[PDB]
RNA sequence: AGUGGUGGCCACUAUUAUUGGGCCUAAAGCGGCCGUAGCCGGGCCCGUAAGUCCCUGGCGAAAUCCCACGGCUCAACCGUGGGGCUCGCUGGGGAUACUGCGGGCCUUGGGACCGGGAGAGGCCGGGGGUACCCCCGGGGUAGGGGUGAAAUCCUAUAAUCCCGGGGGGACCGCCAGUGGCGAAGGCGCCCGGCUGGAACGGGUCCGACGGUGAGCGCGGAAGGCCAGGGGAGCGAACCGGAUUAGAUACCCGGGUAGUCCUGGCUGUAAAGGAUGCGGGCUAGGUGUCGGGCGAGCUUCGAGCUCGCCCGGUGCCGUAGGGAAGCCGUUAAGCCCGCCGCCUGGGGAGUACGGCCGCAAGGCUGAAACUUAAAGGAAUUGGCGGGGGAGCACUACAAGGGGUGGAGCGUGCGGU
RNA sequence: GUGGGGUAACGGCCCACCAAGCCGAAGAUCGGUACGGGCCGUGAGAGCGGGAGCCCGGAGAUGGACACUGAGACACGGGUCCA
């Protein structure tokens, strides 16, 4: 069955990137998936995006620029304070600041560098580089 | 169906993303209230009634018509049935499973050495159990209400 | 499938699974049940003291052919009897019947048989509180 | 595989040959759509689209 | 009777069915000595 | 030999829970089993010839006997419960070639008749007590307990005594059967360490443990102990209707003083139920007496 | 001014694997299905703020630890100052993205219903089939059988063999499949009745009703056992005839249980796709089975040919994975849930115990001690009472020559 | 639970009555083993291992049992008994 749209969508995206396909659709469209996708779009790894209703859950269409090397989902929602980010980054990012992490804090889901800026911890969600 | 057969068969069918009821129809909402009470009062199960409407009356979906009595809800055949107290107490699908189980059990009593039907009995039973648990959670059945072969015979 | 469970609310089965499969290995099981020290003739003693009874030479396992000298010693701490190899060139000439001796492990793999001499587990160090190595070199004198 | 599936089954405004009744009918009915007044069958449900017998004016969506 | 597939190989070793039968003989003999 | 019960040694221990009131799945299984058997058996007024069985008895088909789950019960369990019912004089059971044939007794069809609507645990307790008051082997075991016997050897000496009383005509056969069962298990419980088998002494100790007994295992032995509160209570109940012999074994001084020393315990059941039972047994004592005479006696 | 031996602990070891182990062939998926607790769960709106995060009070002693400076010559040690901890807490405030919690709203997952159609899906009644065996009659002598040869074995009241007629148990060939159906084991003569399931066309009706499954339950090849029937052929044991240094075998002639039927037990296997199950992604082509659509053909029955969609089942194979063998949209690739299993090889599926079974046995299961390997894939050669070839007069097919038989010369061995 | 006794004191702590509760497969009960913590060894670290030495707390005086005096003990250099 389906237990999390986000991980499957990120895996699908990465796979399509390996074959270098140009346009991708994510079937289970949610608000959270849209917000996270906007979040890394802010940093340029993906280009335009759109939502299209289908009368069931909407679909999310993206065109890929093929500059991502791996976009995975951190399933077990590890909560982390401000200080320990470097501990987790070493676990998922290849090098210093190489890409981002996605954290849901009290204000929402946004990048991890910006999270360090505002100094607000939260739940690790996904990573992409 | 994959709970037991594990067969990925896709016999499902398509319903486009239309929100408002179609223009080309003519029947009014109260008109179809009248029609559904007419059809239902001869004893037709709600899926059969919806099929009847789609086929001869040519009305795509009762869901497409908003409930006049509730702006926040869309009109479903069951809600019309209960709008006049003719909605059945025990919901339909589970009653179907009940009667199927009963008739099978008679055949089995006649035929003891058909173990394949024993397996079928186990499966349909587990189906009834699961739906019973579901409705118990949703409170559409008495909590103390139970499936029992004898009362099923009575039903 | 994916190595499971991993749920945020599922640590119990994780540690259960881990602890169960710990029992598969051998060394940790040996430590906790204390099997070595309830089968140890020396009771974890780095050395033991005993009395000599007889001298026997053993045939080196093939393809090594040789008469490796060794002795039979009953130790004083409990009264059990064991075999002890005697290293040294003409070593056996010094050792005699009815000799107080000091014995320790031989250093084979897992303290076991050392190379081409099977069965033996121990070597002698001091005889009558006198180290055997110098006796082999003749620097010291047996009492 | 289309991103959104479409309904291959269409609705039909059809005319009963006997009494000249007008009816909206499904392209893939499941029962015997019987005329309202004359009572003649107009379409018979088959493995795919049921075989229509009356005369067809127009298609809908 | 739990059974290890690797033992089914004959390489330098008597056939496994007869081993199983022989040890069954031993089991019945010892238990009948117990009775 | 006479009782080949295998692989259910601890199964009958569950009846100790009946003394207290903590329900358990085992007890409910026991209750459903026993009353199912009771309905199964008919009470033909006649039946003593080898041919009367199979024409006025009930054949048993074990595979038909099922729990209320459409699950199954190990056949030795059913064997054990039926052995108990016979031993308490409720079921007339006969072992024939690979089949067991049964019928209801006169005690049955009266106890159930008057106590139809009671709770299942109450029905069990009253069945056991009714079996106990009348002259059954269960009564013999109970009297042995009263005389301080707590071992297979005590009950063996009791059985030798009563056969050497020579007035044993009521229960020569059943008591001899009890002796036989004691044979071929006395070694298992004592000499051979492994027990792995059940005799009549065990299915008596269990069955009494549902009223006043607690039993200990040690290398297969079945050491017995009584309490004194409920023991006193049912002793008074027995004195209420003296439809039974001492069997020539009088209560020892120690047991007598312990009974006399102790305080008073609630009378198990409702006093109305106790009185109904009392008068029921009193008015029909002779009929049950002759029934049991035919049952375990000879003439 | 320490170096060496022994013994104990961490690393080495991602040989304990949450970070992070594997389970087709090296040890490692239950024979299959069902399902409880547990674990993990569709989308949207509204409210809480338990978890979650930030600020703030109290509190987590000292000793030990990190850093600067100072005193002891320097250091180690000590002091001054600053920082930290097993961190298991707790007061108040703030935040609502997630998780949890209550209310509502909606179908994609899942379920129900209906229309034709397919299939060795199951049970039950009836009908037949060819074949074999027995029995009766009729015909005809002189053998049949069987092996590599033979022999045992049947027959001259007549065999084998041919014709006529009667009875019996087992089975349902070719059509047949690389086909189908079943969860698995399994399922094949014809007809009638009862019954399970799926796929396809329709979302018609329900609204997350779900995946997994510790403990639980069910059925589940052959064989074995229990009680009663049956027993044509075949055939454990057993009895005879042969071969053989040796026959307890392979071959042959017989032959009991069994193999079948009625009721019950036993829970097994190379029950192996040696691959636990659900969802999403990741190039293709090729045929058949089912269903639907589009056609074209049609002596007009989807009957015949093509493309497409789904469903099942193979082959080839791009990328890719692997020690390789090889796998590769029916994944042994990348993610996502849950359960089972494994931690060098023997000792061992053993001992002891527990539980199950009438019994044989079933399910659980050590340790002592011994060993460097055990094992998996795979290259070259070698070898085959394996195969496929082509050569040979130091081979053989065909001819011809001469020894072993007498004696001499002559070398070797035995004396 | 009731009502009491006893205690520096609350409390089945103890006693009389009333009632049958209480714990358990997120594993009681039973057995094995062991003073707990600050800490210490190792590791890049996740982690694993140990709790002798200094400090805090607990427990003990051959095994058991019992008192007197004392604000404070059932008291290592005070007392009584058994082994």
């Amino acid at each position: 069955t389906l237990l999390d749209p986000l991980a499957n969508a990120l895996s699908h995206i990465t796979n399509s990137e390996r074959v270098g396909k140009r346009e991708v659709y994510i079937k289970p469209a949610s608000k959270l998936i849209g917000e996270v996708l906007r979040v890394m779009q802010k940093y340029g790894y993906i280009g335009e995006f759109e939502f299209i209703d289908d009368g069931r859950a909407g679909v999310y269409r993206v065109q890929l620029l093929g500059r991502i090397n791996k976009a995975g989902a951190i399933k077990p929602r590890f909560p982390v304070k401000v200080s320990e980010f470097e501990k987790w980054e070493k676990r998922f990012l290849p090098a210093f600041e190489f890409g981002i992490l996605i954290v849901s804090t009290s204000q929402g889901v946004m990048s991890h560098k910006e999270a360090i800026e505002k100094g607000i911890g939260g739940r690790l969600i996904a990573y992409v580089y | 169906a994959r709970m037991h057969a594990r067969k990925r068969g896709k016999s499902g069918s398509k319903r486009p993303p239309r929100t408002a009821p179609p223009i080309w129809v003519e029947y009014t909402v109260e008109e179809i209230e009248n029609l559904v009470v007419k059809l239902r009062k001869e004893g037709y199960s709600t899926a059969m009634i919806g099929t009847i409407l789609r086929d001869q009356y040519g009305i795509p979906s009762v869901k497409l018509f908003k409930d006049p009595d509730n702006p926040n809800r869309n009109l479903t055949i069951t809600r019309i049935l209960e709008k006049h107290g003719l909605a059945p107490e025990i919901p339909e699908d589970l009653m179907f499973l009940i009667r199927r189980a009963v008739n099978l059990r008679k055949h089995l009593e006649q035929h003891p050495k058909d173990l394949h039907s024993m397996r079928g009995l186990q499966l349909i039973e587990s189906k009834i159990r699961r739906l019973v648990k579901y409705y118990k959670r949703k409170g559409k059945l008495p909590k103390n209400w139970r499936y029992d072969p004898e009362t099923a015979k009575l039903l | 499938g994916k190595k499971a469970p991993n749920g945020e609310f599922a640590g119990r089965k994780l540690k259960l699974k881990r602890k169960k499969f710990r029992w598969s290995d051998i060394r940790y099981k040996r430590r906790v049940l204390r099997l070595k020290e309830k089968s140890d003739p020396l009771e974890g003693a780095p050395q033991a003291r005993g009395i000599v009874l007889e001298k026997i030479a053993v045939e080196a396992k093939q393809p090594n052919s040789g008469m490796r000298k060794a002795v039979r010693v009953q130790l004083i701490k409990n009264g059990k009897v064991v075999t002890a190899f005697c290293p040294g060139d003409g070593a056996i000439k010094f050792i005699d019947e009815h000799d107080e001796v000091i014995i320790e492990g031989i250093g084979g793999p897992k303290g076991g048989s050392m190379g081409d001499i099977p069965g033996i587990r121990y070597k002698v160090v001091k005889v009558n509180r006198v180290s055997l190595k110098e006796l082999v070199k003749g620097r010291k004198e047996k009492p | 595989k289309p991103i959104i599936p479409m309904p291959r089954s269409r609705f039909l405004r059809v005319k009963c040959i006997d009494c000249g009744n007008e009816q909206i009918v499904f392209s893939h009915p499941a029962t015997k759509v019987r005329c309202l007044i004359c009572g003649a069958t107009l379409v018979e449900p088959t493995g795919g689209k049921g075989i229509v017998k009356a005369k067809i004016l127009e298609v809908l969506e | 009777m739990k059974r290890r597939p690797r033992k089914w190989k004959k390489k330098g070793r008597m056939r496994w069915k007869w081993i199983k039968k022989r040890i069954r003989r031993l089991k019945r003999q010892r238990k009948k000595e117990r009775g | 030999k006479v009782v080949g019960i295998k692989g259910s040694v601890s199964y009958l221990q569950a009846l100790k829970y009946l003394k207290t009131k903590k329900v358990t799945k085992r007890l409910k299984e026991i209750e459903k089993l026993v009353d199912t058997l009771i309905t199964l058996a008919p009470y033909a007024p006649e039946g003593s010839k080898i041919e009367t069985i199979r024409k006025n008895y009930a054949k048993i088909s074990f595979n038909k006997i099922k729990t209320v789950s459409r699950s199954k019960i190990g056949s030795p369990r059913i064997k054990s419960i039926m052995l108990l019912l016979w031993n308490f004089g409720l079921l007339d059971v006969k072992i024939i070639e690979n089949s067991w044939y049964v019928r209801k007794t006169k005690l049955a069809s009266l106890l159930e008749e008057n106590f139809k609507d009671l709770s299942p645990s109450e029905k069990l307790k009253v069945y056991l007590l009714g079996g106990l008051l009348v002259d059954t082997p269960a009564r013999f075991v109970y009297r042995c307990t009263l005389n301080g016997v707590e071992d297979y050897k005590g009950v063996k000496k009791a059985i030798l005594g009563y056969l050497s009383d020579q007035r044993s005509n009521s229960l020569i056969i059943g008591l001899s059967n009890m002796l036989e069962s004691i044979k071929f298990i006395e070694e298992a419980q004592a000499y051979s360490g492994k027990k792995e088998y059940i005799g009549l002494v065990d299915v008596a100790f269990y069955g009494l443990s549902g009223l006043y007994l607690d039993v200990k295992r040690e290398s297969g032995k079945l050491t017995v102990k009584p309490n004194f509160r409920e023991l006193r209570a049912l002793y008074e109940i027995d004195k209420s209707v003296a439809t039974g012999s001492d069997y020539g074994l009088s209560i020892s001084k120690e047991i007598l003083e312990n009974l006399a020393n102790t305080k008073r315990r609630k009378t198990i059941f409702s006093e109305e139920v106790q009185e109904l039972l009392v008068n029921v047994i009193k008015e029909n004592a002779i009929s049950i007496s002759q029934d049991l005479q035919n049952m375990y006696g000879i003439i």
